[PDB]
């Protein structure tokens, strides 16, 4: 077969089990983990993560294997993420908790302090004052995921992932900005135009569709609309540099939320482990995992899902 | 100093903060402009989710940094 | 339609049900898949217990909703 092992959900941990299936569908993240882990050759999160990430990336060793990631949650919630005992949580929040530990872990290593994990990308913040036309020097900031506000729906047209990306990189006018050039001409306050674009792309792209918005009325609102993503994603449009290398990404896993704005459940659409004969080629058989339950899924089912976290890996 | 916050729309706003300010201080100032209760806010900067009880200094948040605001979609 | 029942025992049950279905009927579906007596079952939605006399539509339980099954061993 081509089934992956499940994950035991004890006390509302689908947010974790779902994220792990998605992370384990990323060969590059496991390769960086195995290389990073090599410096240690039990509170090393990279090690405990690799143990579960490796097991989920290979097929189940036994019949209908159901794994247990209590080790991961108990390591994180000791000091880093002291969460209430049975409280439902956001899978995207755990992703950034897992990232911050890997980054902290990498910062405390003499040999690997320079090695970035494959989810590491860079954003560019461009600014220019409208009143004096003076451009600001480009800033560069790190991102481990792209949290895209889902834009307003068009009449009958479906919402696309590319619409979200275009909305994230779109330009905009920010008011009440302090201008140095204008200040010396006091502290003058003009309005600038600001724009985000991607300076460096990760090998492992994690997209976060903000399905939780804030209404005009002042209440949490959950966006249920289908956002249409593709199996193949081109990121050349959203890069800062003109220098043309092609940036094609291929979908590995989809994390989906089921519920309202307050609670619910997380499931994952992911690819199958590659065949033993050709283990460096991405499988085409997709899988559906709801904690312990692992079942075969069609590519159409995957793409027809209300995506929340989309995991891409560069080809 | 002056920092930036990309809100739930993607519209960026101007914040007035100091390096010694706590993260809940920043969240409370976002509530005054956006109306989202701080307990429901998540501020991400440079790929790190900022923690309450910490200051912009502890994260090295320099002037005109861009913070990212997101909500908490729980599922268990 | 499809619904999830989060048991506290490490199994998240996927059930195919109808809005007309009754709780007693859903507890019966649970027993068939996981062999738990319906007298021992307590179905929770949105933090409140579901009465064996009502249907899922009485609680606005829609497709891909999430119930929690708590047991009452006595
Ligand atoms: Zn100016």
């Amino acid at each position: 077969k081509g089934l992956v092992p499940g994950l035991v959900n004890l006390g509302n941990t689908a947010f974790m089990n779902s994220l792990l299936q998605g992370l384990s569908a990323c060969p590059a993240f496991i390769r960086w983990l195995e290389e990073f882990t090599s410096q240690y050759s039990h509170q090393y999160l990279s090690l405990t993560l690799l143990h579960l990430l490796k097991a989920l990336s290979c097929q189940e060793v036994t019949d209908d294997e159901v794994l247990d990631a209590s080790c991961l949650l108990d390591v994180l919630r000791m000091y880093r993420w002291q969460i209430s005992s049975f409280e439902e949580q956001d899978a995207h929040e755990l992703f950034h908790v897992i990232t911050s530990s890997l980054e902290d872990e990498r910062d405390g290593s003499g040999s690997h302090w320079k090695s970035q994990h494959p989810f590491h990308g860079r954003l560019t913040s461009n600014m220019v004052c409208k009143h004096c036309e003076h451009q600001s020097p480009v800033r560069f900031d790190t991102f481990d995921s792209l949290s895209l506000s889902i834009p307003a729906a068009t009449w009958g047209h479906p919402l696309t992932l590319d619409h979200c990306l275009h909305h994230f990189i779109s330009s905009e006018s920010v008011r009440d900005v302090v201008c140095d050039n204008c200040t010396k001409i006091e502290h003058q306050r003009t309005t600038f135009v600001k724009q985000l674009k991607l300076g460096k792309l990760p090998q492992c792209l994690c997209i976060h569709l903000q399905r939780l918005s804030w209404s005009s009325h002042g209440t949490p609102l959950k966006r249920h609309e289908h956002v249409q993503f593709n199996e193949d994603l081109s990121m050349d449009e959203y890069k800062y540099h003109s220098n043309a290398s092609t940036y094609l990404f291929r979908l590995m896993a989809v994390v989906v939320h089921h519920g309202d704005m307050h609670s619910g459940h997380f499931v994952t659409y992911r690819r199958s482990p590659p065949s033993a004969r050709n283990p460096l080629s991405t499988s085409n058989q997709w899988l559906w995992v709801s904690d312990d339950t692992v079942r075969k899924a069609s590519l159409q089912e995957v793409l027809s899902s209300s995506a929340y976290l989309l995991f891409y890996e560069r080809v | 100093m002056q920092i930036f916050v990309k809100t739930l729309t993607g519209k960026t706003i101007t914040l007035e903060v100091e390096p010694s300010d706590t993260i809940e201080n920043v969240k409370a100032k976002i509530q005054d402009k956006e109306g989202i209760p701080p307990d429901q806010q998540r501020l991400i900067f440079a790929g790190k989710q900022l923690e309450d009880g910490r200051t912009l200094s502890d994260y090295n948040i320099q002037k005109e940094s861009t913070l990212h605001l997101v909500l908490r979609l729980r599922g268990g």
